[PDB]
């Protein structure tokens, strides 16, 4: 699973089957690192209009 | 079931019978009208390929569909702060309520702004606010939310301390159980019918009030 | 920038035969823009697919532009209707409704033609020089409440008079433009003034 | 601002009307380029009493124009010679 | 491949643009009538019947709403209403009297003047009716006294 955001820590308890995080919009927000079992928020690169 | 439009009333006409009023009922009604929507932008390009370079540099053989999407949510944007401003902007003084509120027993305290709440906003107001819950932008709209309260309070000033004369140049001040019994005079209902029964108007007055708030209050 | 409506709408229909002109110069996936070019380097079999996708994406070009002019001439049609609305009732007649016919108390109106338009001339009244005035809802003589036929009842200070409500013209209050409904005891405010009998 | 950053105008504590609208209560204008909160109408306290009324002893005749479009530019676009010439 | 996701993303953005245009023209026409309902209820008292609300229109309150308007209609109700037998003119002295502002009304055996939107009866006088004609023309006038101040 590829992309570009900021990885900052997440107060999300996964259940340990699950990998991803996805929002109502089906964006992947969440994630679990596959080195360390910790849970990681993907915040999208911030963006606006200029 | 088929349904029935309504109850029959047949009216007692006669060529020589009239039915006239003997009383009278101060009825408040709300009436709600939208007025603008949520400014809503799009950058199209981030929308169609994101960051992939290949696939804007493929975008380019399509040319400006995306300069007309975005020339055309840039048009709706402004049109919902010009719709804004041509419905609450309609006064360009911004007129208070005297400190004491003596209006010949009328009660406007649940459509005046509270004083104790930091929105400036009415009950009644306050009612309403609580009971509405990839290249997207949402653009804020130009008026907030405590300048429209604010144009609204200057139009409920105006028309309780000047009357109809605000609406037409400068404020007139007028006394508001003249002020109504010019209404009435305005709906054929002569002056002293008015003056009269003041105290049983302003007390029906108060009550459809209170009863729009309970009902506004009682409807999801 | 007085005439900024009009100009925006003939602004807006340049622009958009402007975007419309400017969509046959994009190729749209194919090898060329130009059909002739196309025509005359290619075999049918693959000229048929660069023409095909030319004429989808000009088909969809000339689609769009329909679909906002339809909007617009939506958008232009109910400008429209309130114009006649407006030639109706503020210049064939006196209108009664509040900042439809100009800001103040509508006279009368004038219309004048412009390019794509009109422009109406609102002759309106607006009051000036106001001042103040002790008054009071009705006046109280030998036991009988007098309130005004058609004004209202205003005082210098000294003495009352009955003056009509938007300009201030002073005259005796009489029997003839008062009217006598009930005693003194009802009416709040009531205050004690003769009243001139003919 | 709430619309977000704003940066070569000058932020002042005064009011004026819109000029350029920025967003959420902020507008800018040019007198170097300033951003400000707008002003939505000059103050006016009505002396309201219950015994008191304001009559206008003079009027102004006021002419104020209004401009409504009509009609727009009648186009016709041969689809056929658009698409294929 | 990236053709065929940015034709499909292109075609769902048209789809979207365009019915953001068609809701915008109706909230435009809607903001356009409470515009209207702003300067013809609140700034003033409307004569049109049932623009500002149900019933005879006194007055109009606006109220801010989340991307809307509230109005608060303040509106006269007749009720408790009664018969009456009414004429349209009264004959008297050979000639025909009409209502300068109200109606003729009689509960019975007395005949009186009152106005039309509220029962407030008064004597017939001079004061308060005029003379057309006399009582051969009009049908349906009726035989009472016209009290003269
Ligand atoms: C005025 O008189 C008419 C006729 O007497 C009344 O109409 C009658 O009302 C009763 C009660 O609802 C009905 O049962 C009759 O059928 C009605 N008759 C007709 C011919 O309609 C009317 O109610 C009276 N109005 C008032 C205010 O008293
Ligand atoms: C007109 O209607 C009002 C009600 O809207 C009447 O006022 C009521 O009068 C009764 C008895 O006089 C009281 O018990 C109620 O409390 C009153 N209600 C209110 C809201 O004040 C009034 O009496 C009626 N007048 C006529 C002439 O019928
Ligand atoms: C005007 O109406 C308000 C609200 O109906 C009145 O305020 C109420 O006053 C009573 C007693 O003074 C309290 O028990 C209520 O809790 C108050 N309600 C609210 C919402 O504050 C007020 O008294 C009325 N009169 C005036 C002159 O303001
Ligand atoms: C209010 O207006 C009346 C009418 O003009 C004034 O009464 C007149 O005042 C002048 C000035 O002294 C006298 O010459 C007249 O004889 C007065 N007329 C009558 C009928 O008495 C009155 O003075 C004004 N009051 C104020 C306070 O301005
Ligand atoms: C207006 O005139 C009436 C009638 O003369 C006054 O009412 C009288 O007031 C006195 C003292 O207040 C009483 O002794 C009488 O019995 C009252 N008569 C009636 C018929 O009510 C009234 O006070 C006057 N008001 C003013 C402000 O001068
Ligand atoms: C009518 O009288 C009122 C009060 O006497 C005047 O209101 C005052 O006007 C001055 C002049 O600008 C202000 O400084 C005060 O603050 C006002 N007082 C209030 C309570 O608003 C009013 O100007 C008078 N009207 C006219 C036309 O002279
Ligand atoms: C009402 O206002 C008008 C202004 O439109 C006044 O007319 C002016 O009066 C002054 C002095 O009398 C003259 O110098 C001006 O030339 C007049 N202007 C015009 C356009 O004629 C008028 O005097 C005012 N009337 C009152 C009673 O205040
Ligand atoms: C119609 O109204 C008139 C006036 O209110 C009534 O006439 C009065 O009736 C009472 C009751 O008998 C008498 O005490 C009065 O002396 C009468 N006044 C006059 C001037 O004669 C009349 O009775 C009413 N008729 C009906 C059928 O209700
Ligand atoms: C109303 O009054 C007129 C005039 O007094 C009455 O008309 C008279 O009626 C009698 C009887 O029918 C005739 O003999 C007279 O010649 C009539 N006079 C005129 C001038 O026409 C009329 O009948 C009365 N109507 C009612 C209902 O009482
Ligand atoms: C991977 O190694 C790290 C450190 O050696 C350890 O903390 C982590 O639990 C390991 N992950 C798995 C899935 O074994
Ligand atoms: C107006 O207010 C004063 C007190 O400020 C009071 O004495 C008077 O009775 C009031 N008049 C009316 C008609 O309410
Ligand atoms: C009214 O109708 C009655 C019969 O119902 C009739 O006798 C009378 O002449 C009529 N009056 C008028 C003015 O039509």
């Amino acid at each position: 699973l590829t992309g570009t955001g900021v990885l900052t820590e997440s107060n999300k308890k996964f259940l340990p089957f699950q990998q991803f995080g996805r929002d109502i919009a089906d964006t992947t927000d969440a994630v679990r690192d596959p080195q360390t079992l910790e849970i990681l928020d993907i915040t999208p690169c911030s963006f606006g209009g200029v | 079931y088929t349904m029935s439009l309504g109850a029959e009333n047949s009216v007692a006409y006669s060529n020589n019978s009239i039915a006239i009023p003997t009383n009278f009922t101060i009825s408040v009604t709300t009436e709600i009208l939208p007025v603008s929507m949520t400014k809503t932008s799009v950058d199209c390009t981030m929308y169609i390929c994101g960051d992939s370079t290949e696939c804007s540099n493929l975008l380019l053989q399509y040319g400006s569909f995306c300069t007309q999407l975005n020339r055309a949510l840039t048009g709706i944007a402004v049109e919902q702060d010009k719709n804004t401003q041509e419905v609450f902007a309609q006064v360009k003084q911004i007129y208070k309520t005297p400190p004491i509120k003596d209006f010949g027993g009328f009660n406007f305290s649940q459509i005046l702004p509270d004083p104790s709440k930091p929105s400036k906003r009415s009950p009644i107001e306050d009612l309403l606010f609580n009971k509405v819950t990839n290249g997207l932008t949402v653009l804020p709209p130009l008026l907030t939310d405590e300048m429209i309260a604010q144009y609204t309070s200057a139009l409920l000033a105006g028309t309780i301390t000047s009357g109809w004369t605000f609406g037409a140049g400068p404020a007139l001040q007028i006394p508001f159980p003249m002020q109504m019994a010019y209404r009435f005079n305005g709906i054929g209902v002569t002056q002293n019918v008015l003056y009269e029964n003041q105290k049983l108007i302003a007390n029906q007055f108060n009550s459809a009030i209170g009863k729009i708030q309970d009902s506004l209050s009682s409807t999801p | 920038s007085a005439l900024g409506k009009l100009q925006d709408v003939v602004n807006q229909n340049a622009q958009a035969l402007n975007t419309l002109v400017k969509q046959l110069s994009s190729n749209f996936g194919a090898i060329s823009s130009v059909l002739n070019d196309i025509l005359s380097r290619l075999d049918p079999p693959e000229a048929e697919v660069q023409i095909d996708r030319l004429i989808t994406g000009r088909l969809q070009s000339l689609q769009t532009y329909v679909t906002q002019q339809l909007i617009r001439a939506a958008e232009i049609r109910a400008s429209a209707n309130l114009a006649a609305t407006k030639m109706s009732e503020c210049v064939l007649g006196q209108s009664k409704r509040v900042d439809f016919c100009g800001k103040g108390y509508h006279l009368m109106s004038f219309p004048q033609s412009a390019p794509h338009g009109v422009v109406f001339l609102h002759v309106t009244y607006v009051p000036a020089q106001e001042k103040n005035f002790t008054t009071a809802p009705a006046i109280c003589h030998d036991g009988k409440a007098h309130f005004p036929r058609e004004g209202v009842f205003v005082s210098n200070g000294t003495h009352w008079f009955v003056t009509q409500r938007n300009f201030y013209e002073p005259q005796i209050i009489t029997t003839d433009n008062t009217f006598v409904s009930g005693n003194c005891d009802v009416v709040i405010g009531i205050v004690n003034n003769t009243v001139y009998d003919p | 601002t709430r619309a977000g950053c704003l940066i070569g105008a000058e932020h002042v504590n005064n009011s004026y009307e819109c000029d350029i609208p920025i967003g959420a209560g902020i507008c800018a204008s040019y007198q170097s380029i300033i951003a400000y909160t707008m002003s939505l109408g000059a103050e006016n306290s009505v002396a309201y009493s219950n015994n008191s009324i304001a009559i206008p002893t003079n009027f102004t005749i006021s002419v104020t124009t209004e401009i409504l479009p009509v009609s727009m530019t009648k186009t016709s676009v041969d689809c056929t010679m658009y698409i294929c010439g």
